[PDB]
């Protein structure tokens, strides 16, 4: 009961005379929603994982995903490749998420250096021929393939870069091959002494081991949440229910509020609204293009009034600033909240517990 | 510190164990924004 | 078809300045009754842009395009074609094209081998009529990788008066891989400079383009030399790291702003 | 003289027809 909750608050048997708050109450959301674009199709990750033939690592490949639904679990789970890591979403997420693109990036390298694409590595691969940015948003995927790519002789068609001018920015891209002149003197034409060709081809023969051995490398980037999402995971829209509390989930934005009609002329371009408080306020659903209020659910502290224990158990229940309708014979409306379980009496008296905005309670006859 | 402000962008996208961290980190940050701000409304209170 | 269209009067770069114009929607975010501020790439404050016009005149030199543009046009009949944007501009590299032809707004990215004076022209007959004689743009497009164009529309190419109706504004931004267009048009009333007030750009596209541009050039309207340009002038800023203060008013259209470094 | 974040203010006790009253 209220009187315990208090005891529980002040660890005590015994409650003095006054007004004392407790575990301050918030309206439950009644259910949930799902609102993700009614996108039918899903991403080409068979033309993308399944290739008839990567690029060499210097001239790696970007495919764009845009416009479908994506079954990221279908990757997790297959047991094929090899290293799945992840740097700002856990896999086991990725088809509860919404986002913005996928820009898909294909090559191969040799399979000793699978450690060097995380973002903020060093060694050849990450600082001369492919750097992620050192907060990049996505999941590098990878696996041996030697028993499609390898051949007797070596498939020497596989490139990697020995030699740069400096190291490389995050998704520089370079088709250039002009030598390098690592001498002090320049140097024209195709050769010279301490002059290179920047390139190096790998003997990708069966005969190497393990590590010396060819692996494909998929690097997955995206960003999430924060613009009008393209590509999206597996899940079911729901109805859009309204004017009640509710669990809300549109494009990955999770939250709980009520919805309701919005005067806000959003044009075209936009999708979330914001208040002053740098948090949303309204947003465009994505199945109907209608604007909606989120008006965060009613909430308020609770504060149980006590005649004191040396003279009863009753007690009276404040729930500060709120209407009488939102807490579900001696309910009273106050400017400070609504009041349970004390009567209205037109008979002023004076203060004695105070309750705010003129009101005070007391114990009487 | 944290990979985003917004609570519930670290928990749509980061499984239990790891976002223990994240959430740490803003739990944190809130924790001094709220001694800070109760530390000046008492000194204020006082000077009322 | 490639031709060097030589007869034009050669003069010095001209000057305008720009008090507060090329301000943009930062972020694809509803904001209302609010002051808010960001650090992007915008145009500075009172900034002196490079001015071109048009007369006897037909000044489309290729100008660097780091950090990103700002554009504008006080014109009439609308001899603004498009542009043109990359870094070699030869074939060797990627590039994109942007043309409002005779029907509608077309997009093309292509290993292009552009015209090296290059224009969109038209018969310009006493028969009161106009129509496309010469895509003189690009002799070839070896590998296309990109294409948009819009719905179709009648263009009007016919009409005469004393000064400039119509005001264009664009933006055109690089980062991330997307070149980000803003746009506006405003009804004026003025004969020989840009006017002074307040509007801006919302965003009109976004093209999926993931190239390198760092210089780029202009199209416009109209045997292999000596033909009528005709009446129309463009402007060129460089957008520039700066914070900006914006004022949402009650619609939550940007409605003042303020350069936090002027 | 002129939400989500869990800030609520309170009412004062006497209210402006109560001081103007005193
Ligand atoms: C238009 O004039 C320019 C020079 O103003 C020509 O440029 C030459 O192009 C050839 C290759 O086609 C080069 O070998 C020359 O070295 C270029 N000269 C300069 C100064 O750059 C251009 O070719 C002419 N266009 C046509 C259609 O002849
Ligand atoms: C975009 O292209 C320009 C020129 O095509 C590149 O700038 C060149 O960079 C090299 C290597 O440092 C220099 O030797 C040249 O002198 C630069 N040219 C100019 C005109 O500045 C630029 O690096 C390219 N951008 C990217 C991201 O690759
Ligand atoms: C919000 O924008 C609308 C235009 O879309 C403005 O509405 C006009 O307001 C004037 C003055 O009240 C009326 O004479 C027009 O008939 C309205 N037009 C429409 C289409 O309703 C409105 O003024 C803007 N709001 C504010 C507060 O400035
Ligand atoms: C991981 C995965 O599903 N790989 C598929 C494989 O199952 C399928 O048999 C093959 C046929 O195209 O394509 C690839
Ligand atoms: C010599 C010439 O060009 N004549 C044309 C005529 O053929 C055409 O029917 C008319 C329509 O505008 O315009 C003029
Ligand atoms: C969602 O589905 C309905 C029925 O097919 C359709 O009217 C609506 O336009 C769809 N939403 C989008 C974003 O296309
Ligand atoms: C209340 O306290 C007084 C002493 O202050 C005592 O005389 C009285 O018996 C107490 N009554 C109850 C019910 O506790
Ligand atoms: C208080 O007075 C009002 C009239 O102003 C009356 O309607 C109400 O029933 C009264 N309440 C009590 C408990 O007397
Ligand atoms: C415009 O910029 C040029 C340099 O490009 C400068 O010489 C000129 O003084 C500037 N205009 C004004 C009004 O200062």
């Amino acid at each position: 009961d209220p009187l315990s909750e208090t005891k529980c608050t002040l660890k005590s048997f015994t409650v003095e005379k006054g007004i004392y708050q407790t575990s301050n109450f918030r309206v439950q959301p009644t259910e949930s929603i799902v609102r993700f674009p009614n996108i039918t199709n899903l991403c080409p990750f068979g033309e993308v994982f399944n290739a008839t033939r990567f690029a060499s690592v210097y001239a790696w490949n970007r495919k764009r995903i845009s416009n479908c639904v994506a079954d990221y679990s279908v990757l997790y789970n297959s047991a094929s490749f090899s290293t799945f890591k992840c740097y700002g979403v856990s896999p086991t997420k990725l088809n509860d998420l919404c986002f913005t693109n996928v820009y898909a990036d294909s090559f191969v390298i040799r399979g000793d250096e699978v450690r060097q694409i995380a973002p903020g590595q060093t060694g050849k691969i990450a600082d001369y021929n492919y750097k992620l940015p050192d907060d990049f948003t996505g999941c590098v995927i990878a696996w041996n393939s030697n028993n499609l790519d390898s051949k007797v002789g070596g498939n020497y068609n596989y490139l990697y870069r020995l030699f740069r001018k400096s190291n490389l920015k995050p998704f520089e891209r370079d088709i250039s091959t002009e030598i390098y002149q690592a001498g002090s003197t320049p140097c024209n034409g195709v050769e010279g002494f301490n002059c290179y060709f920047p390139l190096q081809s790998y003997g990708f023969q069966p005969t190497y081991g393990v590590g010396y051995q060819p692996y494909r490398v998929v690097v997955l980037s995206f960003e999430l949440l924060h613009a009008p999402a393209t590509v999206c995971g597996p899940k079911k829209s729901t109805n859009l229910v309204k004017n009640k509390c509710v669990n809300f989930n549109f494009n990955g934005l999770t939250g709980t509020g009520v919805l309701t009609e919005s005067n806000k002329k959003f044009l075209p371009f936009q999708q979330f609204g914001r208040d002053i408080d740098d948090t949303t306020d309204a947003v465009r659903d994505p199945q109907t293009l209608e604007i909606l209020d989120i008006t965060p659910c009613s909430f308020g502290g609770v504060s149980v009034i006590t005649p004191g224990t040396n003279t009863s158990n009753q007690v009276a229940v404040l729930y500060q600033g709120v209407n009488c309708t939102e807490v579900p014979s001696n309910v009273f409306q106050t400017r400070a909240g609504c009041l349970i379980g004390a009567e209205h009496v037109n008979n002023s008296y004076e203060c004695d517990i105070p309750i705010g905005a003129g009101i005070c309670a007391s114990y009487q006859t | 510190g944290a990979i985003s402000s917004v609570l519930n962008d670290i928990l749509a996208r980061l499984d239990k164990v790891e976002a223990e961290v994240q959430i740490d980190r803003l739990i944190t940050g809130r924790l001094q924004s709220l001694q800070t701000y109760v530390t000046q409304q008492l000194i204020r209170a006082a000077e009322i | 078809q490639c031709v060097n269209l030589t007869t034009r009067t050669q003069l010095p770069p001209a000057y305008t300045n720009s008090f507060t114009r090329g301000v943009y929607y930062p972020d694809k975010v509803f904001r209302s009754s609010v002051l808010h501020s960001t650090q992007d790439l915008f145009l500075p404050f009172f900034s002196n842009v490079t001015w071109f016009h048009a007369i006897k005149r037909f000044d489309n030199p290729v100008l660097p395009f780091n950090d990103g543009v700002y554009f504008a046009s006080t014109e009439k009949s609308n001899i603004i074609r498009g542009w043109i944007f990359g870094t070699t501009l030869d074939s060797k590299t990627q590039s994109l094209l942007i043309v409002n032809n005779a029907t509608n707004v077309v997009i093309k990215v292509c290993e292009f081998q552009f015209c090296n004076d290059p224009f969109l022209g038209v018969y310009h007959k006493n028969n009161k009529s106009w129509m496309e004689s010469e895509f003189r743009v690009y002799s070839s497009a070896n590998n296309c990788t990109f294409e948009y164009v819009s719905q179709p529309f009648l263009m009007d190419l016919e009409g005469k008066q004393g000064n400039f109706k119509n005001l264009r504004e664009f933006v055109f931004k690089n980062i991330d891989g997307y070149f980000k267009i803003y746009s506006k048009h405003t009804p004026i009333n003025l004969v020989r400079d840009l006017p002074q007030g307040f509007s801006a750009l919302e965003p009109l596209v976004d093209l999926p383009i993931g190239i390198n541009i760092t210089r780029f050039q202009t199209l416009l309207a109209l045997s292999s030399s000596g033909w009528t340009a005709g009446a129309a002038a463009y402007y060129v800023g460089y957008l520039q790291p700066r914070t900006f203060l914006l004022k949402y008013n009650e619609n939550g259209t940007i409605t003042d702003a303020v350069d936090c470094a002027l | 003289v002129t939400k989500f974040n869990g800030l609520t203010v309170l009412p004062p006790l006497l209210t402006d027809e109560m001081i103007a009253q005193y």
